[PDB]
């Protein structure tokens, strides 16, 4: 984190999405409002966010840790939906920067219990996979463009297995 | 074992790992220095052997193990052990001096009874000439009936190689007087002895140093060895670990469901 | 010439160097062992090693003990127990030791005891000698 | 409140460990799904919302503060425990205290190596 | 797994394999320390068997202690005699390795069955350790040890 993790990301957005005129989405899922805040200005600061231009190469969606898990989770879909706009509609390579797909994951699982479900392994939603599949499968390269998904990955249990 | 236990394990395996590593580099540090230091020395002891080298003085007729006090981190002790037991029958004199008291292990029984002396604090700052002289000195004043002595030590050969040596000691100063050794001048059983003396240390020093070089390097190796080993295991366990780990969790959550929740 | 090995456990000064001469105070005596000696064994008196390399230069060292052994062949090996340059040898100590050395000697004992001093006296002196 | 009164507050939440216990306990009594590690999922949210409520604010708003010192007492290595994990995912850093060190007499205890302040320098005095 | 745990109650002789062993190639590959007939007894089985078995179980077990050690060390520190036994233990292992006819087909390696006495003798000999000098692989996959002896020579 924060190595200029973000700097890099910012930079990435810069490097390609400017260069190759693509677009970017940052869907700050479950993030610290603070961290989105920090980032915000950081983009502002970077000028990648321009406040004089809403063609700051990133559209931001944040669904910080204070919404229903699902809601925060669904900020993910939201971001997707937008990015879909830019791909298909804007014909583009949208970059979908996501932080954290994990937190999403946790969130899916979180509702499940309460959903009276039996959410499988690790407590994880049984549909963990389907959730994943369907979203991931939304991500691709259409003929219209690409949604290149750059997914920030939190290391649950410092493990990935 | 049960995951705890595994960890209990692990903990220490790492510790070990470290520890092994500690020695490894440490040994290597000692070593690192040590090899360099060998130069004048090497040469020097190699020097020591001058004379026989030339005018070779051999009779129809002691022994002395040399090593560290510390274990067989190679086959140091055992090697000499072997070959000295190999010896002991044959007649030299069965006097042994063990540099290294891990000499005094490998041979230690009637090598609680075939020694003249044995040396310790072998390392802990690599041996120096002083020592060689030291060990030389008291050696002199010894009830060797200075036959044909041997010094068996492990002459290091390279980082990865040593050779268990012997050299013979023309402790029979008279062979050292004899023969071809004649052309020699300053020939007095004085400078003779008084070279024998000097060379006893020289050689001693050297040999010893070789031994120790060997010791430090084999140890080095050993100390690596272990630490990779550790690693591997850590790998092995660690899975099994997790797996069980979560597995655990899982079950309880299982239990928690439908055992404590649905039906309890 | 001679492979002159001027070595000390710690220091090799010359290493099989084709040196013309080393003047060499074995306790045998001071001699000018020249390039390629006769089988001879020598005990090093403390003195100087005067290392006439084939170079005009003759190097000083003061030597404590050891052997030079001046071989059947042309190898000369000064195997110096310790042979050091006056450069690093402190007269301030040496003399000081030396007077003292005799002083201590005065309260010394047997052939040996006295010797410990005397040897030293001799030594230190021969350093003092040298410098 | 203080924060909003441009006033600078320090809350020490000591200890959410107990809180969680209670909350679960509560859930269960409510015969309500708890969650992971037998504890409710939105106990995270619980806390999240709680901690989201702590802040460093624009000054314009009095820009007070609510500085939060949550405490969790380890049972060791069970940071893995859901709530610590939670908290970890939330936190601004963690102060690992090393008891062993304490025993060594090293007081402060700190396992410094694992202690972290994610933030670092903004909270730092140039002096420092 | 409790289920097998239970199962055991109904057992009166068991062959507990060791896949662990199996992985080492081995056939037959066993958990020896629970490959049974409950009626393991010097009366029931002859004592020769029995004692030998107890000895075997012993050495192998001891060895079983030791790998772990060896692994966490080398085997060097560990008394060479033990090192010997260790080796023997493998030999015993290898000698336990018994290849079959039906799976000469698989193995490319002869099928074997061994009358007991020759067996008692077999292990007993290895226990007498005279053979020791001879390699593991001589011991591997045989019927009578004799053939193994043969194979050793042949190996040499």
């Amino acid at each position: 984190a924060g190595v200029g993790k973000t700097v890099l990301i910012m930079e990435l957005i810069n490097n390609v999405a400017k260069a190759h005129g693509g677009y970017s989405v940052f869907a700050g899922v479950g993030e610290r409002t603070r961290e989105g805040n920090d980032l915000y200005h950081e983009m502002i600061e970077s000028g990648v966010i321009n406040l004089k231009d809403a063609t700051s190469k990133v559209a931001l969606v944040y669904g910080q840790m204070n919404e229903p898990p699902g809601a925060r989770a669904r900020v993910a879909l939201t971001g997707l939906t937008v990015a879909e706009y830019f791909r298909d509609q804007e014909g583009q390579d949208v970059l979908l920067f996501i932080d954290n797909i994990f937190r999403f994951t946790q969130a899916g699982s979180e509702v499940s219990a309460l959903l009276g479900r039996i959410p499988s392994a690790v407590g994880y939603q049984p549909t963990l996979a389907t959730d994943m599949g369907t979203m991931q499968e939304r991500i691709t390269t259409t003929k219209k463009g690409s949604i290149t998904s750059v997914q920030a990955i939190y290391v649950p249990a410092d493990d990935l297995t | 074992a049960t995951l705890k236990d595994i960890t209990r394990r692990l903990k220490s395996i790492k510790n070990i790992q470290k520890i092994t590593k500690s020695m490894k580099m440490v040994a290597a540090a000692k070593y690192a220095r040590a090899e360099r230091e060998l130069k004048p020395a090497r040469v020097y002891g190699v020097g020591s052997l001058a004379l026989y080298e030339k005018a070779d003085i051999k009779t129809p007729e002691l022994i002395i193990g040399v090593s560290s006090d510390r274990g067989l981190c190679g086959a140091i002790h055992s090697s000499v052990a072997k070959q000295m037991k190999s010896e002991a029958a044959n007649l030299k004199e069965v006097k042994i001096i063990g540099v290294g008291d891990k000499i005094r292990s490998i041979l230690h029984r009637t090598h609680s009874d075939q020694f003249l002396v044995t040396f310790k604090e072998v390392g802990r700052r690599p041996p120096t000439f002083g020592d060689a002289s030291v060990i030389a000195l008291e050696l002199l004043n010894s009830g060797y009936e200075f036959d044909e002595g041997s010094i068996i030590f492990n002459r290091f050969r390279s980082v990865i190689s040593y050779k268990t040596e012997e050299k013979p000691i023309f402790s029979l100063d008279t062979i050292s007087s004899a023969e071809s050794m004649s052309i020699y001048d300053d020939i007095d059983a004085d400078v003779l002895r008084n070279y024998q003396e000097y060379s006893l240390a020289n050689i001693i020093y050297y040999s010893l140093k070789e031994s120790t070089t060997s010791e430090q390097s084999a140890r080095m190796t050993a100390m690596d060895n272990a630490s990779k080993n550790a690693s591997e295991m850590i790998d092995k366990l660690t899975l099994t670990f997790n797996r069980t780990r979560q597995a655990v969790i899982t079950k309880e959550l299982i239990e928690i469901i439908s055992g404590a929740a649905a039906l309890d | 010439q001679m492979s002159f090995t001027f070595a000390s456990p710690t220091q090799v000064f010359f290493n099989s160097a084709n040196v013309r001469q080393v003047d060499v105070p074995t306790q045998t005596g001071a001699f000018g062992i020249l390039a390629a000696h006769v089988p001879t064994l020598q005990v090093l008196r403390p003195g100087l090693v005067v290392v006439h390399a084939e170079d005009g230069t003759t190097s000083k060292y003061f030597v404590s003990s050891g052997s030079v052994t001046v071989n059947a062949d042309s190898s000369v090996q000064l195997l110096a127990e310790e042979a050091v340059t006056l450069d690093m040898l402190d007269l301030g100590a040496a003399k000081a030791n030396l007077e003292k050395a005799q002083s201590e000697l005065l309260g010394a004992a047997d052939e040996a005891t006295r010797a410990e001093i005397q040897i030293r006296i001799e030594a230190n002196e021969a350093l003092v000698k040298a410098l | 409140y203080f924060r909003d009164n441009g006033k600078h507050a320090l809350i020490i939440y000591d200890d959410l460990s107990k809180q969680a216990v209670a909350y679960r306990q509560m859930s269960l009594l409510l015969r309500r799904p708890p969650g992971r590690e037998a504890y409710p999922g939105d106990v995270f949210y619980l806390h999240s919302r709680l901690l989201e409520r702590a802040a460093k604010m624009n000054d314009a708003f009095g820009g007070g503060s609510l500085t939060a010192l949550p405490v969790i007492e380890t049972q060791a290595g069970d940071v893995s425990a859901y709530i610590p994990t939670n908290v970890i995912s939330i936190t601004d850093g963690q102060i690992f205290l090393e008891t062993e060190l304490f025993y060594k007499g090293i007081r402060p205890a700190i396992n410094v190596g694992l202690s972290v302040s994610r933030v670092g320098s903004a909270a730092q005095t140039r002096a420092m | 797994d409790p289920a097998p745990a239970t199962t055991f109650a109904h057992l009166d002789a068991t062959t507990v394999l060791s896949r662990a062993i199996a992985e080492l190639g081995i056939y037959p590959a066993v958990d020896p320390l629970d490959s049974t007939s409950r009626i393991m007894d010097p009366n029931i089985v002859g004592s020769e068997h029995y004692d030998v078995a107890r000895g075997v179980q012993k050495i192998l077990q001891d060895y079983k202690s030791l790998q772990d050690i060896i692994a966490i060390l080398g085997m060097d520190e560990l008394s060479e005699e033990d090192k010997l036994t260790v080796s023997r233990a493998r030999k015993i292992q290898r000698f336990l390795s018994q290849p079959f006819q039906v799976a000469e087909v698989f193995t490319g390696h002869l099928g074997k069955l061994v009358p007991l006495k020759e067996t008692i003798k077999g292990f007993q000999q290895i226990l007498a350790g005279e053979y020791d000098h001879l390699p593991e692989q001589a011991f591997y996959m045989v019927g009578p040890i004799e053939e193994a002896v043969a194979k050793a020579d042949k190996l040499a």
